């Protein structure tokens, strides 16, 4: 059901979900979520719409980025890391954790990509670490115009509201 | 290959490790500053040796991508805001050196000791006894051994050190093809875009004195009612037409001359509203206090405060002995985390510093959206200039009435209106030309224009042309008069002060006349009126992503500064005047000095 070890964003958990039926109808008075938001369905053909062979992806984000797992919004990680594809749409549900994921010393378990040569289409995941070079000319790091392409994100205890660890997954 | 992408590159790199360096260092100066003991200092100094050897390092790196062959505005203004870093371009011998005169001087200005009317014990230094002395003593001689005393210590002490500093900074300044030191403060207020909205450095010096010759007679009409209202105090000691002499100005310079209104005084029949009562007998509390400033916050248009502001932010004095200042203040720590360190009181003081405080970290959460490099106000008066608006609303006495601390039937009296106008006039006004004459004065130091030999001379001459104060007693060559203050020890600019003088009164005005206020200019209160909030955010988001002309724009309406509205919140003070003064008001002659 749920795990205390979640990963990263270029890392993202992905779950086959098959002959299963779920309800999540404690959604209505629950203040627990933070955010909850379905773009296919209105929960009005959910009456004559069974789930059956659905996929759960899962990973933490900032908060100021929690609007970029949507269709279109450019942003930054949203064309590097993670992009969501126009038609096949299903639901979005982002929660805080501040109070297990962040700690008053610093937790920088968590990694995003910034740097690559290309759009991403839907679906494409990137792990290889190669070193990042504007114009071609592979490089030996750390020589000088010779970039790394990864980050850590950092989060705290005492940040602020959308600087926050939020656990997002998404229901295709 | 193309410079853009380079730049784009560099600047995304840094911008991602600053984001964490500079979080790790505030994060470290809080944990110091919640809780003072021996063992904070050492990860407080290791976070900004860290923070400072990576900014220095990178700084001026990216040299090798030139500056005029860039295409957007954003990346230039970017990697300019980046390159100027200071000594790091020069040797390791001379960083070194600079460093350690910087470290001599701020020492020596920090332990002065002064020590005499008595047999030779009792040493008050500054904070503990000067700083009460001055503002309550009204006795001639004290005020004058005091003022002599600490300067013949501390400029004697200092201006060999200054005399090297100005040559190794403006050789410095010459490293990185400047022209002097002086070019190099100034250029903060240089800018460049469209057609119109450029403004270039050297212009500079043509406003800040255009602005100034149109403050001069409602100055002058403040400088002669505080003179002829001398008379009652000091009887044959102050000159009927003369300068104020520099040491009865109810500080240790002359910064404010807030101390002198229990000497001048319209009415003394009449008290003030709310002075410190109503309050006890209310029975209110920090919380309610920074409550009922949300609400008048929120009641304009503006964003309310955030939970952690209330849960992590300390608003009274810890009850666990644990030693800390709590001089009150705003932190912005970086990745949206803003509060306020503040022991509450229950006086009309901490009330007024409650509004104000919040104000700045309204602006601190205005432009957290924009890139790192670029999150700062739009010059430096922009940030000090849009928290006092707040303080200025609050003190009306509609609100007090609205909120419940009056009664509903007290009227607004005719003598209490010009008591406030006359209280505000002395703190706002008077603060000016002091501020003109040490930012021109220092800027020509760095000109070269003077010579070495003949500093602090020419100094005394503009107190006599601009502000009107003569020195108390004979000053040769080997006293270095601005090092006495604080901010010249710790070398800081100063026009910033003056820039948001005159900002704060253009917002208000601008501010009050969309929101359709009839009457003066003192009793403006902006609540139940959004238009105002709404200019005023239009404006609050930019941060330094364009030029500030085009900042100003936006509410004022003009591209320059104005002063029109500093003399129309005065009017009705400056009738008073008028009528007042059948003498004086003639201006004053620079030939009167105590000593001779
Ligand atoms: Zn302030």
């Amino acid at each position: 059901f749920n795990a205390t070890k979640f990963p990263s964003v270029y890392a993202w958990e992905r779950k086959k979900i098959s002959n299963c039926v779920a309800d999540y109808s404690v959604l209505y008075n629950s203040t627990f979520f933070s955010t909850f938001k379905c773009y296919g369905v209105s929960a009005t053909k959910l009456n004559d719409l069974c789930f059956s062979n659905v996929y759960a992806d899962s990973f933490v984000v900032k908060g100021d980025d929690v609007r970029q797992i949507a269709p279109g919004q450019t942003g930054v990680i949203a064309d590097y890391n993670y992009k969501l594809p126009d038609d096949f749409m299903g639901c979005v549900l982002a929660w805080n954790t501040r109070n297990i994921d962040a700690t008053s010393t610093g937790n920088y378990n968590y990694k995003y990509r910034y740097l690559r040569h290309g759009k991403l289409r839907p679906f494409e995941r990137d792990i290889s670490n190669v070193p990042f070079s504007p114009d071609g000319k592979p490089c030996t790091p750390p020589a000088l115009n010779c970039y790394w392409p990864l980050n850590d994100y950092g989060f705290y205890t005492t940040t602020g509201i959308g600087y926050q660890p939020y656990r997002v997954v998404v229901l295709s | 290959s193309t410079i853009e992408e380079l730049a784009k590159t560099f600047l995304e790199k840094f911008n991602q490790e600053a984001e964490d360096l500079s979080y790790q260092s505030a994060l470290a100066s809080w944990d110091y500053n919640t809780n003072i003991t021996e063992e904070n200092v050492q990860k407080m100094n290791d976070a900004e040796a860290k923070w400072s050897a990576f900014y220095e390092e990178q700084s001026k790196l990216a040299k090798t991508y030139p500056s005029q062959e860039v295409q957007n505005l954003t990346v230039k203004r970017q990697l300019q805001a980046l390159q100027q870093s200071g000594s790091s371009a020069l040797s390791a011998d001379k960083s070194k050196q600079l460093n350690t005169i910087l470290s001599t001087m701020s020492t020596i200005y920090s332990t002065g000791k002064v020590c005499n009317q008595s047999n030779p014990q009792e040493c008050f230094l500054l904070e503990p006894g000067l700083d009460e002395i001055m503002a309550k003593s009204t006795d001639y001689n004290e005020r004058l051994w005091a003022w002599e005393g600490w300067r013949s210590v501390v400029g004697k002490q200092l201006r060999p050190l200054y005399e090297e500093y100005v040559v190794l900074k403006n050789e410095m300044a010459r490293a990185n093809n400047y022209e002097d030191y002086g070019d190099y403060w100034r250029a903060d207020y240089e800018a460049e875009g469209a057609d119109g909205y450029d403004y270039s450095r050297s212009q500079l010096i043509d406003d800040v004195e255009r602005t100034f010759s149109e403050i001069k007679p409602l100055y002058e009409q403040l400088h002669a009612f505080v003179r002829t209202k001398l008379m009652d105090a000091y009887p044959s000691r102050i000159s009927p037409t003369g300068c104020l002499p520099a040491h009865l100005l109810g500080d240790m310079w002359g910064r404010f001359w807030t101390n002198l209104y229990s000497l001048t005084v319209p009415f003394g029949q009449k008290p003030n509203i709310d002075v410190t009562d109503t309050m006890v007998n209310q029975g209110w509390d920090a919380e309610r206090i920074f409550k009922e400033a949300e609400k008048f916050f929120v009641s304009v248009g503006l964003p309310s405060m955030t939970q952690g502001f209330w849960e992590n932010s300390m608003l009274t004095e810890p009850g666990d002995g644990r030693k800390v200042v709590c001089h009150p203040t705003a932190w912005d720590l970086g990745k949206g985390d803003f509060r306020i360190k503040m022991c509450t009181k229950v006086t009309m003081d901490n009330f007024l510093t409650a509004h104000h405080e919040m104000g700045h970290i309204q602006y601190d959460m205005a432009y957290a959206t924009q890139p790192f490099l670029l999150r700062n106000g739009a010059n430096e008066g922009f940030h000090e200039a849009v928290g006092e608006i707040m303080s200025l609303s609050a003190a009306t006495p509609e609100h007090l009435k609205s909120i419940g601390l009056l009664p509903y039937d007290f009227h607004e009296d005719n003598e209490t209106e010009i008591n406030f106008l006359l209280k505000q006039a002395l703190t706002i006004v008077g603060t000016l030309p002091f501020t003109y004459m040490l930012e021109k004065w220092r800027w020509m130091v760095f000109k070269g224009e003077i010579p070495k030999e003949q500093w602090m001379q020419k100094w005394w001459e503009m107190k006599r042309e601009i502000v009107g104060v003569v020195e108390p007693m004979p000053h040769d060559e080997t006293y270095c008069d601005p090092a006495a203050l604080f901010h010249v020890a710790n070398d800081y600019s100063f026009i910033r002060y003056y820039t948001r003088t005159i900002y704060q009164f253009q917002f208000q005005e601008a501010l009050c006349q969309a929101a359709q206020h009839e009457g003066p200019l003192h009793k403006c209160d902006i609540s139940n009126s959004t238009e105002a909030g709404q200019k005023l955010l239009n404006m609050l988001r930019l941060g330094r992503s364009e030029p500030w002309t085009l900042a100003l724009e936006n509410v004022v309406g003009a591209k320059n500064m104005d002063v029109r509205p500093l003399l129309n919140y005065f009017e009705p003070l400056f009738t008073w005047l008028k009528e007042q003064n059948r003498n004086s008001f003639v201006g004053w002659s620079t030939e009167w000095t105590p000593y001779a």
